[PDB]
């Protein structure tokens, strides 16, 4: 997006990790044995993010 | 087998970092989880009936609207202690 | 309140631990049952502290001032220096 | 919270007991922790009220006029 | 009595259904929650027909699922007092006949059955006619006014409906035919 | 029902028998053991007990009842279409269901429309 | 589908609300019977709840934990004055009139005060200033504007005593001792239109309610009883105070019914008022604190809330926490600055719940197979239904096979996990940071030496606490916001804080000093 | 501070509680301390971020 503050990045990664843990599929191939959180960081770094942030 | 103390200073530190959900997890989630029903016009703690399988307001006599709210055991006890005196805390409910 | 069978494993039939036996934590040293008065019997044994360990050194049987029984047990533990010792 | 901690953490470092000696050409003033506490609590009158009077264009360069 | 209403609400879509279209998942969830339940102010919720449109989702902290506000319509059988209901009678019981008034079954008291002295069968167990020998059969429908609405809880089977039969224009179709014949005789004379 | 009410529509039981049939076909093609869930086939029997009125023609009778006279509400037309009060005394009976009893020439035109 | 508390409106209670709220009237001044079995109508009545195992309450039933506790009530024989509202009662009495109960204010003054009080009513300080001005103007008056009656001056005593100087012969103005009954009659006649001028709303604060008629009894869970060594069942001080109130007001009712000389009735009234005063506030000024058997003042409701160890602070603000450990710290320069050496023993105890997904089924299955005694293992397994099982050598293989998508495994700590590392006291923000885990054999936390200046720690016996977040959002916040390398620059002065100390600087000087030269082997060895 | 609970937590709890009861004040819970007491997210840092997402996620 335009620019992601620290809090917004943390929130997005946390939400994606929770969704992945609860059963959501991963849209990026990942190495075996990774925790859901690190899968979320890999997904964010790849740039594919499905969660947008609402600004006032 | 006691637990370590997470005092007020640690609370201010965690606020300063800006980690709200971490604060929630360290404070409430792992200690004193609670659920409470409250009527939507008095705010008094609604009294559930295990015999009749129906929640109701004893003070208010209400059953049309009763909601279930998560809270801490300490806060529930503080409300009870305030009601021990003549202090009446009226709870206004809202939906997220 | 009867804990695991392995906890009372080195007590003699009188209810006292054998000297020079090995304890490792939560192990019963003196087996004692209290009356159910707050057809049962409450378990009120005296056990090692949960995080400690050692060997039983001596067991003393005395008659206290009131005329009842009193038992004192000491557990010794070897402490070789390690990381963190001051 | 960051500002409060930034003001409070160094507070464990200043000497609550200052020099307490004006010496020569000076006036003793509360320093360190007590001065900061007095400033923050906004006491109606400070412990050592000391003023600073800068001279006008005249009498400034002249010691006698000073 | 059958009626359809349009209601807005918010639906919690679990992450497991994140790969299907929002409308179908919302329909499934709504079918799960708002169905087979009697509303105190509306009646018995029967079926979600279709969700008109779905908005975006909100990630509430601590949950991980998306909450979408939605508008949809549902058909509901709504009881109302003082109305005629043409239901299948059944399960006649020495205090009241049980009329299948829809998803819920309604009760017709033994006294309400007939203007004549209160009568109900014991061996045959449907209806003994003391004076007018007007009989009711389980396989026969009757039309009856309402005297009371029982609105107890969300569940349906707890509640009931009180229907009267004494009032004119209501009865077994045979009794209705007899009353119509009497009216024709009176109007021809 | 949840927050917010956005209107209502009063529909004849013959206007929902086909909706129940849609549920019927949907669930059987879905392979569900029950053709439709509880409290629904019990309503289906009631629907089919007087399902003889065509749904589309039922709605035509409704709209003719609206355009016939202005004191008409779709629930009233619904019940008249359901029960066919071809007898005048019966129509007085439904008139008693209403708060007031209007002109009986209007009942003549309800008899006219009921012949659809 | 859950709701949240959006706002709270504080108000004063009412006797009718007390009567409706309570489920039992406690008349018997007894706590317990033989072999338990609480006395019906006693201070430990099962109607208010159940605390001990094996019994059910009556209002809601269920186990001791299931019962939330329910309120009782005690109907006092004669009204008494609440301690907290004593000063407010005094101000109201010395401001309002005695006959009509109206404020001693003129109509136009009332109008102008109405206009200004609503204007900018948000700020509390100006509101209190207006209240004080109105109180002073009301007090300065002598004759009530509405009725020509002499408002005699009223005096207040610290232990909630009011004795106004009622008119005496020759205008001596004898100090008639006011009783709570006549004060109640005074307050009830006050109208509601001018209530806002007195700083009181007409809905949740009625001046009549300010004087007690029936007081509630805290639930049994709120007043727990702890069994002593010999099963004394030593209850909370609240229970003892309640027993005292019940006995005193019982005897007061008896002597009221008997119609004894009213002097004894007044004495019992004073005793009951003092007892209620101690119950509401044991430290209230002007009364002797009620000590226990060993000469210790009882900790009543007022002291329970206040204090460092009181309810408000130290109990909701801070509390003991789960999933935490504490041990001494030893240096280790061979790990990265964002890592902490964790003893293998701590890792076996602290756990991180992990949900079984497609990409980590193999590792979780293997670690479940490892059991709870080998290091890379697990302790508990949570099935999708919700019930929690414990890993044991008898059911290791079966549990490992039953593992599938949706299950939860409480695994041991692993390398790369994120934890919270804290040192007390926590002066600034950097006192808590997030380090990655690296398991080590011995029994002390290992911390990189360049990270000492933030924690302000020295390896001379210091101890530090470690916290393990359990939820995914908490882990993400710890990983993104509180990583060690993110806090190299201090927020106090904008300069570095995590830098070299001591040997780092000295060795740098030794290495880059003039005349220093190194051979081939030294160069290769130090570079490697 | 407008919040009653925030002031009570700091100092002089009982007097502030009784004064608020007399005045019938309302606490809107817009601070850190009250939200901490009730166990709801504080309105700073990550507690102020609002997120939305499109449901029809395509795994790709
Ligand atoms: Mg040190
Ligand atoms: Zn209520
Ligand atoms: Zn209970
Ligand atoms: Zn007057």
């Amino acid at each position: 997006m335009f620019k992601y503050t620290r809090f917004e990045k943390a929130r997005i990664i946390g939400a994606r990790a929770l969704q992945i843990s609860m059963g959501a599929p991963v849209l990026i191939d990942v190495p075996p044995g990774i925790t859901p959180l690190e899968a979320a960081i890999l997904e964010f770094e790849k740039g594919v993010i499905p969660i947008t942030v609402i600004r006032p | 087998e006691g637990g370590l103390r997470f005092g007020e200073m640690e609370r201010d530190v965690l606020v300063g970092h800006g980690a709200a959900m971490l604060l929630i997890e360290r404070l409430l989630e792992e200690s004193d989880k609670t659920e409470v029903w409250v009527c939507e016009n008095c705010g008094h703690i609604a009294l559930e009936d295990k015999r009749r399988r129906r929640v109701y307001c004893p003070v208010c006599g209400e059953e049309e609207r009763i909601s279930k709210v998560e809270m801490s055991y300490a806060f529930k006890l503080l409300l009870d202690e305030l009601k021990a005196m003549v202090i009446r805390p009226k709870l206004n409910l809202s939906e997220r | 309140g009867y804990r695991g069978e392995k906890y009372y494993r080195n007590l003699d039939e009188d209810g006292l631990i054998f000297p020079e036996s090995k304890v490792e934590g939560k192990d019963v040293l003196v087996g004692r049952t209290s009356p159910p008065r707050f057809q049962e019997r409450r378990e009120t044994s005296v056990a090692v502290r949960p995080s400690e360990k050692g060997v039983v050194d001596k067991v003393i049987i005395t008659e206290t001032g009131d005329g009842t029984k009193l038992v004192k047990v000491t557990v010794r533990d070897l402490r070789i220096p390690e990381l963190g010792d001051k | 919270t960051v500002a409060a901690q930034s003001i409070g953490e160094p507070s464990t470092q200043m000497t609550l007991n200052t020099f307490h000696y004006a010496g020569v050409a000076e006036i003793n003033v509360t320093l360190g922790l007590p001065r900061i506490i007095e400033i923050v609590d906004a006491r109606k009158n400070p412990s050592t009220p000391m003023m600073t009077v800068y001279l006008d264009e005249e009498h400034r360069y002249d010691r006698a006029k000073a | 009595m059958y009626k359809i209403v349009t209601v807005k609400d918010v639906v919690r879509i679990p992450p497991t259904m994140f790969t299907m279209d929002p409308k179908e998942a919302a329909k499934i969830i709504l079918r799960e929650t708002y169905e087979g339940t009697y509303d105190k102010d509306e009646g018995v919720i029967l079926s979600i027909l279709e969700v008109k449109d779905i908005k975006d989702g909100i990630i509430i902290p601590g949950d991980g699922a998306t909450y979408h506000e939605v508008v949809f319509d549902v058909l509901v059988w709504e009881p109302k007092i003082h109305e005629v209901v043409e239901g299948y009678v059944a399960d006649v019981m020495p205090f009241g006949a049980f009329i299948r008034i829809g998803p819920i079954d309604g009760l017709v008291h033994i006294s309400q059955l007939m203007d004549d002295y209160v009568v109900y069968d014991e061996r045959n167990k449907q209806f003994v006619g003391k004076e007018k020998k007007y009989l009711l059969k389980i396989g026969d429908l009757v039309r009856a006014r309402i005297i009371n609405i029982s609105a107890k809880s969300k569940v349906i089977r707890e509640n009931r409906i009180g229907l009267t039969m004494r009032q004119p224009g209501l009865g077994k179709f045979e009794w209705i035919e007899k009353e119509k014949k009497k009216e024709k005789e009176e109007g021809k004379k | 029902i949840g927050r917010g009410k956005l209107g209502e529509k009063y529909i004849t039981i013959a206007e929902a028998k086909e909706l129940l049939l849609k549920r019927r076909e949907e669930e059987v093609k879905a392979g569900i053991e029950e053709p439709l869930y509880y409290e629904a086939r019990l309503a289906l029997e009631h629907a089919e007990r007087f399902a003889k009125l065509p749904a589309d023609k039922a709605k035509e009778a409704v709209e003719e009842l609206m355009n016939a006279f202005e004191w008409m509400s779709d629930r009233i037309a619904c019940k008249i279409v359901d029960i066919m009060p071809e007898d005048s005394m019966d129509l007085r009976v439904i008139f008693a269901k209403e708060e007031y009893q209007p002109t009986q020439e209007e009942m003549k035109q309800i008899l006219d429309i009921l012949d659809k | 589908m859950k709701k949240v508390i959006g706002s709270i409106e504080f108000g004063i209670l009412s006797p009718q609300e007390i009567r409706k709220m309570s489920a039992v009237e406690v008349t018997v001044p007894d706590t317990y019977d033989d072999d338990g079995y609480p006395i019906e109508g006693g201070v430990m009545d099962k109607r208010m709840g159940v605390i001990d195992p094996g019994l059910r309450c009556e209002t809601c039933g269920g186990r001791a934990g299931e019962c939330p506790g329910h309120f009782g009530h005690i109907e006092l024989a004669r009204p008494v004055i609440h301690v907290g509202f004593a000063k407010t009662i005094y101000r109201i009495l010395e401001s309002t009139c005695r006959e009509c109960g109206r404020i001693k204010l003129t109509d136009e003054e009332i109008e102008e005060y109405m206009k200004k009080i609503e204007l900018a009513r948000n700020r509390r300080s100006e509101f209190n200033e207006i209240i004080k001005e109105i109180h002073k103007k009301a007090k300065e008056r002598m004759v009530c504007p509405h009725c020509g009656a002499p408002q005699y001056p009223i005096k207040f005593e610290k232990p909630t005593i009011y004795w106004e100087i009622r008119k005496d012969e020759q205008g001596n103005e004898y100090r008639h001792r006011l009783m709570p009954t006549e004060v109640r009659d005074w307050l009830e006649k006050i109208p509601d239109k001018d209530l806002p001028l007195l700083g009181l709303d007409p809905e949740k604060s009625r001046p009549e309610w300010m004087v007690l008629t029936v007081l509630p009894v805290p639930p049994v869970t709120a007043r727990p009883s702890i069994t002593l060594e010999t099963g004394i069942r030593a209850e909370d001080d609240l229970t003892h105070k309640l027993v005292d109130i019940i006995r005193i007001n019982n005897r007061l009712k008896q002597n009221i019914e008997a119609g004894a000389p009213q002097l004894i009735i007044e004495d019992l009234w004073d005793l009951l008022q003092y007892h209620v005063t101690t119950y509401i506030n044991n430290e209230a000024p002007g009364v002797p604190p009620a000590k226990h058997k060993s000469g210790r003042p009882l900790k009543t409701l007022a002291q329970r809330l206040k204090g460092k160890e009181g309810r408000f602070r130290g109990n909701l603000s801070g509390k003991r926490v789960n999933f935490s450990a504490r041990t001494v710290i030893s240096p280790d320069p061979m790990i990265s600055i964002n890592e902490v050496g964790v003893p293998v023993e701590v890792a076996m105890e602290l756990t991180v719940p992990e949900k079984v997904t497609e990409f980590n089924i193999e590792r979780l299955r293997k670690m479940v197979l490892n059991g709870p005694d080998k290091y890379p293992g697990a302790n508990y397994v949570i099935d999708p239904e919700g019930r929690r099982r414990r890993i044991m050598d008898s059911n290791k293989e079966t549990l490992a096979n039953q593992l599938d998508i949706g299950w939860t495994v409480e695994r041991h700590l692993m390398d790369g996990d994120i934890v919270l590392f804290n040192r007390q006291p926590s002066l600034h923000r950097m006192s808590i940071m997030a380090h990655r885990v690296r398991v080590m054999p011995y029994r002390t936390f290992r911390l990189n030496l360049a990270v000492c200046p933030p924690y302000n720690a020295d390896f001379d016996g210091d101890e530090m606490n470690l916290h393990v977040p359990q939820t995914e959002e908490a882990q993400a916040e710890a990983r993104i916001l509180m990583e060690v390398q993110n806090h190299i620059i201090s927020p106090r002065y904008g300069g570095p804080i995590i830098g070299g100390i001591q040997d780092h600087i000295s060795g740098g000087y030794l290495l880059t000093r003039e005349g220093a030269y190194f051979t081939r082997d030294e160069v290769e060895q130090m570079l490697m | 501070k407008s919040s009653v609970l925030a002031r009570a937590a700091f100092e002089i709890t009982v007097q502030h509680l009784f004064e608020a009861a007399e005045k019938g004040e309302v606490d809107n819970l817009n601070g850190v301390i009250e939200n901490v007491l009730i166990g709801q997210p504080v309105p700073v840092g990550t507690g102020m971020v609002k997120l939305t997402m499109k449901l029809p996620l395509r795994p790709q």
